């Protein structure tokens, strides 16, 4: 399998500023690299898809680029909407696997 | 528009086999494809597996083989089966479309001897 | 647009078809030739009643929505004009999900009887990716 490492594990941030996050795997996954956002009490909710493929109802400041090996996720001023958990997960091969996630807190 | 919903026992005890299902409204289930996901106490999530447009399945080797998912065209839900449960699999299942952009809200299950 | 060997090899690897599910490269390319003749405009009028568009030639019965073909399930949630474009993007975005189901790259006719049992690897030689 492929292992999907996130890091920082927790990031605090005061609303307004910028963070990225990342996600190296363990394999070359090309683009197959995609990113969830999981507040609490709450289902995950697809951010981005195929490494930086925005998608049609999320908010424009999170972003996504990287390919191969090393995915970030950018978030342009942090609201207080956005602080959860955020997972990257591939879908280049089977068995699908997510990363370890990186908590997003109020500083 | 789709709506996806999971339901099923909260309690079970361990080695009897854990069902559950997924009701879709909004789309029939019939060719498309849909999913299983868990998240265990400790924000791990394990992709389980998901079924397709032939009818093929495909299920995490970390489950070892006590997994099946199964759809009813007529009822228009799917189903885990899920079998031998142990305390490792105390968690929240949740029912999801292929793409990732539907997901059910999610059930715990716990597995105790009770 | 008709795209090169090398320029489609190198834009579908931009794309992450390289060893995606277990299908080598050249899988793609050689899907793609046989199946439009790496013409991204590509649309052939079926027997059945269906459309089949683009470089990948996917159908309007079962993945996009052309508006005109009967038992439409439209699996990839897309106007089928969508993959008629000279950005694969869509294109690609559809082949992913057609080969995640059990019959893989065996969806594609073109590749069934051309591509596969074949050296696929071929169609990626000589290039610069």
């Amino acid at each position: 399998d492929i292992v999907l490492t996130q890091s920082p594990a927790t990031l605090s941030v005061t609303p307004g500023n910028s963070v990225s996050l990342s996600c190296r795997a363990s394999q070359s996954i090309g683009n197959n690299l995609h990113w969830y956002q999981q507040k609490s009490h709450e289902s995950p909710r697809l951010l981005i898809k195929y490494a930086s493929q925005s998608i049609s109802g999320i908010p424009s400041r999170f972003s996504g680029s990287g390919s191969g090996t090393d995915f970030t996720l950018s978030i342009n001023s942090v609201e207080t909407e956005d602080f959860g958990m955020y997972f990257c997960q591939q879908s280049n091969s089977w068995p699908y696997t997510f990363g370890g996630g990186t908590k997003l807190e109020i500083k | 528009d789709v709506q996806l919903q999971e339901s099923g026992p909260s309690l079970v005890k361990p080695s009897q086999t854990l069902s559950l299902t997924c009701s879709v409204t909004g789309d029939s289930i019939t060719s498309a494809y849909w999913s299983w996901i868990r998240k265990f106490p400790g924000n791990r999530l394990e992709y389980m597996g998901y079924v397709s447009y032939s009818g093929s399945t495909y299920y995490n080797p970390s489950l070892k083989s006590r997994i099946s998912i199964t759809r009813d065209t007529s009822k228009n839900q799917y189903y885990l089966d899920l079998n031998s449960v142990t305390t490792e699999d105390t968690a929240t299942y949740y029912c999801a479309n292929w793409d990732g952009d539907y997901w059910g809200q999610g059930t715990l299950v716990t597995v105790s001897a009770a | 647009k008709v795209f090169g060997r090398c320029e489609l090899a190198a834009a579908m690897k931009r794309h992450g078809l390289d060893n995606y599910r277990g299908y080598s490269l050249g899988n793609w390319v050689c899907a793609a030739k046989f199946e439009s003749n790496f013409n991204t405009q590509a649309t052939n009028r079926n027997t059945d009643g269906s459309t089949d568009y683009g470089i990948l030639q996917i159908n309007s019965r079962w993945w996009c929505n052309d508006g005109r073909t009967p038992g439409s399930r439209n699996l990839c949630n897309i106007p089928c004009s969508a993959l008629l474009s000279s950005d694969i993007t869509a294109s690609v975005n559809c082949a992913k999900k057609i080969v995640s189901d059990g019959n893989g790259m065996n969806a594609w006719v073109a590749w069934r009887n051309r591509c596969k049992g074949t050296d696929v690897q071929a169609w990626i030689r000589g290039c610069r990716l």
